[PDB]
């Protein structure tokens, strides 16, 4: 994708997360889960959902009488019609086959951007408080526990409540 | 040995593929087709109002009476016509129907129709008026047309024909009327005595004056001879004057049409379904919102656009892994 | 702690855009490609004037009819307006042949003039003061100004061996009929001669007429009919008339030049003074959008008709509330 | 395709900065203000008028007359010029709403690239001299004025100037 | 100073330009053209059928067999049919073919042609075959049509004519037969000394009864008389039936007619190129896989879709940096 | 572009080098030169190439005949065909070109994104073993040799070996020596 989050630097999705298109997955000392991101994946769910009935919705159709009314003597006529809608079948192949390609495109690179975002989000949060594993994944240098890895998700991490822990624990490889 | 926190997407088992312009064969998570390729395979009403459906029969047939189609039938109202791909009854005696196209188009949607005997045999004193043929059979046994009446000679004698009828109905009517060409001078003074005769029509729009052609044809149904018939459509407060010494057709019934809406003749081989639709093709109905569709080109109502393509499938989901 | 700030541009712009994800989107700045307006008047078509039939059709105008205008200036235009349903059609019942073929052609002429070919005066033996009821003139009887109606002089309708050719270096439209008759008696009481024809030729036309007697329905108190036929005479080629009655003999032919086409325009209003490049019947367009939703029967360069009420390109930024 | 900035992580626009459509706020000892980015917004208007100039230019028109011209006995030719007509109006009415609705999408995550950029070049500059905020703001660390100010508007900020004095906050933050 | 690694992307010499919708001759390292434009210019086989070229010869002077037309040769199958602009020999005789139009619509595609004789001159022996005419030269000497003969009065008597063929051929035959139209009363007796006649033509759907229009008619390659033809196509085991008097042109030379396909007349000035071609244009044939041209509208076979363009370039490469 | 890569902080295209679209160029003691990633090459290559094999491809022809068969009493039908064929002209000109104008749009920033990714790859994994210059490129804190280089460029780079001797280095130009 245009951004480098889906099959980029996060390498494929979690069939463990069946909640939501985006979340979050947490390891620390009670143990290990997934947890959804439900404004993520609502606004992407929203999106998508406008996108499609965009498509469906702007086609106007009209009451049309699609026949044969013409007879052996009249066979230019004929003619004139089957150029006409050979040419709008050829006009509305072409039109349908390639918004689709150039939707589904847009639409992977949709996904793409959200899950990008996302790890923005976490890594504002976080500062230097964690290490970036460049993977998708944030490694605490300050013993993150579930009230604590629920704050993440929330967006109220107390940076200044972990600084100093995790400036004592950056020192400590150094 | 340190806590982490990760960000990652969703994934399943679905194993659908859609295309993007630089990736083909892409499996998502989830995805939407717009092409519509499903019909219910039967002929149904559009917008409520039954079609007309000729069993066996074509539309010159069915307005001229041919004697193997259905006599008359309690439609008064259609929203399309509906023919065999090769209609078996037509024309029984051998010839032609004039703007038979555009005839048909006209009658392609009718508000309403109804048959009116406009002119009795007991209006003919003086011809006779039992005239019938082997091209026409009826139960294995000669007739003619159930609506127009073959005028011949009685007593050896055709006086000459000064009818005029008005348009006493409230609505328009329709009217056939048919001219004979002879094979040879014996039969033209057989059937009407006067060997040169003439067919003259008159209305307030209407100004015809035909004139047989008597010649060496090759059979049809038998029959060397042949019958071309007309049409028009009298207005309310109209009359029509028919003046003929021979070779005339004479309309007996009528028919009180009223036009509103336009539509086509549907070459179906299927039967009635009774069902309703917004949307009719030759093969079957189709209820959809989608842009598109693959099933027909010959439609009727309001369709979606016919393409030439078997999947539109949208991705609505994530790139799967 | 000095701060720098990275921003963007807001407004008190309420216009809305939508997207293929969102709906009802608001931005700072936007603009609309649809054109949606009209001036609601009759134009020139790239300066040249349209030809405008008030009560009158082009049957009418063409044949002479009584009521229609004798001739107004015009020598070239551009479209031709009719109205729906024009007052003065034909008064005479009948038919023109090919009168949607005829209407093309005159939808955009660069020339057109009257012309005298044969004056009433080359009809010494036959009588040219037929007129009908049909067709009044300031409440007496009249008839088409641009062709006579031949009738028999002193009991006698000698059969006409007359042709014109076409002297002028441009097209000449003539138009010519047959008349028929509502019995035997009444054929006798004009033409006398019984069986009659009316045979035309040119290098490309060969034509032969015969009046048919029959009892039709009254139109305009008339019961008889006037079938009128057209052609397009070439220059330095000649046309050949031969008939013994129910000849309708041309009075006056049109100098015609056609350098373009265009269409007819059912429209009830009139003129308007104003120039355009794209006109439709309820008023003329100047825009260079390129769609449109104003009407569909257009005539000239116009934008593409579409079914919707506005195209909105967003051109600014997403919007902030009020604070 | 969004990018995260305009309604993102920088929250709204500033109804204050009247002279162009991406731009600086300053705070410092002299005082705040706004400040338009001319190469940002100048390249921004003429790509915008570019694409509004493309669809409105490319479009071809010629000399037509669409009219009325067949009688009632050629109702067939005229159901061929009705099915014509009809079609091309949904055509272009598909295409047109769509095209709308599709380029004003790349519309949108235009000015949001175009913001972006504009952070990402002014954090470049800074590195540890200054503090993210991540609302799009910067804490300088060291002391910046109106001339400083401007040298990180137009990219000629200097980074070794203030290095030491920047190093020795940081290091003075306990 | 310091160890360096750096991210970068190629660049070359090109100076290819692209379009996009924000920016206006972007450079680009590499390109390709979606648009067509080249074509060999001359006139080739579609889909391996030899077109059927008539050099000097509308397509009704060649049925016909105008006698300044035959410098052609078998051809038992064709695929589309070239004719110029303007040919030279159209009708030597003045007068016109009945729906002329659709007969050169059913001729564009033939599966199978063959010119049969049906109605040898011997099959004529109270009637004069050897009418000739000046307007329809031979090297000077004067001649007729090849495929039609003209029936003359033989011994002061035109016998009534009363002839049936019967299509014994597995295939469809198209007849093509006419009716002669004289000046004058005393041509028509020193022609067929029947003063008034018919031409009678019947099949198992055709009910044709034709009089000539003696009247007066501007001179066209020296006649002032016309030549009015018919055609039918006649189905196996069928047969056609004359009855005429006079001013029969009866057919001598049919024509066995097999159709599978449609296509349409091509009105080109060149020659054969002895090529093989999916797609034909009046100025040349494309070869292309593409989906788009600018070449000619006019188009026969299997095309791209014509386009008003100059160039469709699409960006295939990265943009490039000025060296 | 829209991510600021091309044109952006990384100035200009590398005439020098030739081996493929995206790549890296390093310097240190033993010497200099470019190095081509091959990875990104190929795949943008093969996506570039199916975006013109889609356009070209997609598009559906089929037999027709294009002619001039209606004489002059049929000129209302020859112009029902006259606008047929112009209208379905207006359609495929202002679908062609605008597709060509927004496929290019895409394809521009499909080449800017690459580079983008190729760069975040990079300084992800140097972190701050060494400084970006704010022009795609990255000053080493430590001594990086050939072996080392390739480390960045596979994606194997050992931060906590060079760690001490790159944190080393950070003082000297903090404390003003
Ligand atoms: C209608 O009247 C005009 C006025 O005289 C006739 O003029 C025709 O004019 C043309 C062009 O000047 C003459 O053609 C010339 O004739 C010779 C053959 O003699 C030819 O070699 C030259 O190339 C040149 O074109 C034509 O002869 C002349 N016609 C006559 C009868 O003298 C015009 O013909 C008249 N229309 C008809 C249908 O007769
Ligand atoms: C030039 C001429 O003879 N004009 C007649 C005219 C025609 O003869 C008639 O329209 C042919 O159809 O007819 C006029 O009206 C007549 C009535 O006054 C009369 O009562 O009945 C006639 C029927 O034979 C005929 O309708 C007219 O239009 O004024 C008489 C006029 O002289
Ligand atoms: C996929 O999983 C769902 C629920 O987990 C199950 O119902 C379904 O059978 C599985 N397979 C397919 C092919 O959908
Ligand atoms: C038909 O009868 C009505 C009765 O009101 C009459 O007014 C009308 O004129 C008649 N029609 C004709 C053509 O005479
Ligand atoms: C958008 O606004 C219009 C009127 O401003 C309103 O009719 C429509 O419902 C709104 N749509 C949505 C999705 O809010
Ligand atoms: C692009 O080049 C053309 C000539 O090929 C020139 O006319 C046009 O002005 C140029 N546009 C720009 C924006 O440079
Ligand atoms: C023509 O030949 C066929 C074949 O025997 C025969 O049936 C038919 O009667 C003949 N005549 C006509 C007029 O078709």
């Amino acid at each position: 994708g245009l951004f480098g989050a889906i099959a980029g630097f996060i390498e494929g999705g979690w069939q463990g997360m069946v909640d939501g298109w985006y979340g979050y997955h947490h390891s620390n000392e009670q143990g290990s889960g997934y947890a959804a991101d439900r404004e993520s994946t609502q606004k992407a769910i929203d999106g998508v959902t406008n996108k499609v009935n965009s498509i469906i919705d702007k086609m106007n159709t009209q009451f049309e009488a699609v026949g044969r009314e013409f007879n052996n003597l009249e066979r230019r006529i004929e003619n004139l019609n089957k150029k006409m809608e050979d040419g709008f079948l050829d006009v509305w192949t072409y039109n349908a086959e390639l918004l689709v390609l150039m939707e589904n495109e847009r639409t992977l690179d949709f996904h793409d951007s959200n899950v990008k975002n996302l790890y923005d989000k976490v890594r504002l949060q976080l500062r230097d408080n964690a290490k970036e594993l460049g993977n998708g994944c944030f490694e605490f240098y300050h013993k993150c526990d579930n009230e604590c890895m629920e704050s993440v998700r929330n967006g109220t991490y107390d940076y200044p409540q972990y600084s100093e822990e995790a400036r004592l624990k950056r020192e400590e490889i150094s | 040995p340190g806590d982490q926190i990760c960000i990652g997407y969703h994934a399943n088992n679905s194993t659908e593929q859609v295309d993007t312009i630089m990736e083909k064969n892409v499996t998502v998570t989830h995805a939407q087709d717009i092409l519509e390729k499903t019909h219910n395979g039967r002929l149904c009403d559009l917008n409520g109002v039954k079609p007309l459906i000729l069993k066996d029969c074509s539309v010159a047939g069915w307005l001229l009476g041919n004697p193997m189609c259905d006599e008359f039938i309690r439609v008064p109202e259609w929203s399309y016509i509906v023919e065999r791909t090769n209609p078996a009854n037509d024309l029984c005696y051998p010839g032609n129907l004039n703007d038979y196209e555009e005839l048909k188009h006209l009658l392609s949607r009718i508000n309403h129709f109804e048959k009116t005997l406009i002119i009795p045999k007991s209006s003919w004193p003086n011809h006779e008026t039992s005239g019938v043929s082997a091209a026409c059979p009826y139960q294995g046994v000669p007739s003619f047309f159930r609506n127009v009446v073959w005028l011949t000679k009685k007593n050896d004698a055709y006086p000459t024909i000064k009818m005029s009828y008005n348009n006493t109905n409230g609505e328009d009517l329709l009217i056939l009327w048919g001219i004979h060409h002879s094979n040879n001078a014996a039969e033209q003074i057989n059937l009407y005595k006067n060997p040169t005769t003439y067919v003259s029509v008159g209305t307030s729009t209407l100004n015809q004056r035909l004139v047989p052609k008597i010649a060496t044809r090759s059979q049809v149904n038998g029959q060397q001879g042949r019958m071309d018939f007309f049409w028009t459509i009298l207005k309310p407060n109209d009359a029509i004057h028919f003046e003929s010494n021979g070779n005339f057709i004479a309309p007996e019934y009528a028919y009180k049409i009223v036009k509103k809406g336009d539509s086509t003749i549907m070459k179906s081989e299927m039967e009635y379904g009774h069902c309703n639709t917004k949307c009719q093709t030759p093969i079957g109905a189709i209820n959809s919102s989608m842009p598109f569709h693959n099933i027909h080109p010959l439609t009727i109502g309001e369709c979606p656009k016919y393409v030439k393509s078997n999947k539109l499938v949208l991705a609505t989901g994530l790139r799967n892994s």
